[PDB]
């Protein structure tokens, strides 16, 4: 019913440690592109 | 520079410069660094302008 099985069992193997490998790296990619709106200030100063 | 003759400038700048002091007073000494270069950004406003 299942013939599919093992190979299917096998490419889930590998796919967990790719997505585990590229998570954390494209994630932190992300922190790296936004880190300048996340860390800048702003103020307000009015002229008089 | 100019019409100044060297020699003249300086037995004139002995007569007055030279009270100046020299050996460091409290031999204090500046203390000069290669100082960083941020990468950083500001930007300021006012759309009247
Ligand atoms: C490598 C480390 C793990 C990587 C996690 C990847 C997960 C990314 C994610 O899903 O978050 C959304 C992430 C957005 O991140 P962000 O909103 O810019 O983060 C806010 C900033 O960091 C600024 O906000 P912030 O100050 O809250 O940022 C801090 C937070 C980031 O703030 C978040 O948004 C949370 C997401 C990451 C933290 C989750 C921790 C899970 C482990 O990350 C942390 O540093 C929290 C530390 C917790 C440590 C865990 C405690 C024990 C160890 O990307 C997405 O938008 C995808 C969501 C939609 C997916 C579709 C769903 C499928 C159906
Ligand atoms: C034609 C144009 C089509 C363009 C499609 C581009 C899609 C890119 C999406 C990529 C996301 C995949 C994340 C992780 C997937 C992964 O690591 O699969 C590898 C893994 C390797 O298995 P093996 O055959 O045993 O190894 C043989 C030698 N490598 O393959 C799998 O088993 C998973 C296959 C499912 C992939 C589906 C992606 C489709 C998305 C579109």
């Amino acid at each position: 019913s299942e013939p599919e099985h093992d190979h299917r069992k096998r490419m889930g193997l590998k796919m967990l440690m790719m997505m585990a490998l590229l998570v954390p790296l494209v994630y932190t990619i992300k922190r790296h592109k936004w880190s300048v709106l996340k860390s800048r200030k702003l103020a307000y100063r009015p002229p008089k | 520079a100019g019409g100044v003759e060297h020699q003249q400038l300086l037995d004139l700048a002995q007569k007055h410069l030279g009270g100046i002091p020299w050996t460091y007073a409290e031999d204090a000494v500046p203390t000069l660094t290669p100082c960083r270069f941020t990468g950083s950004e500001i930007r300021h406003r006012d759309d009247a302008l």
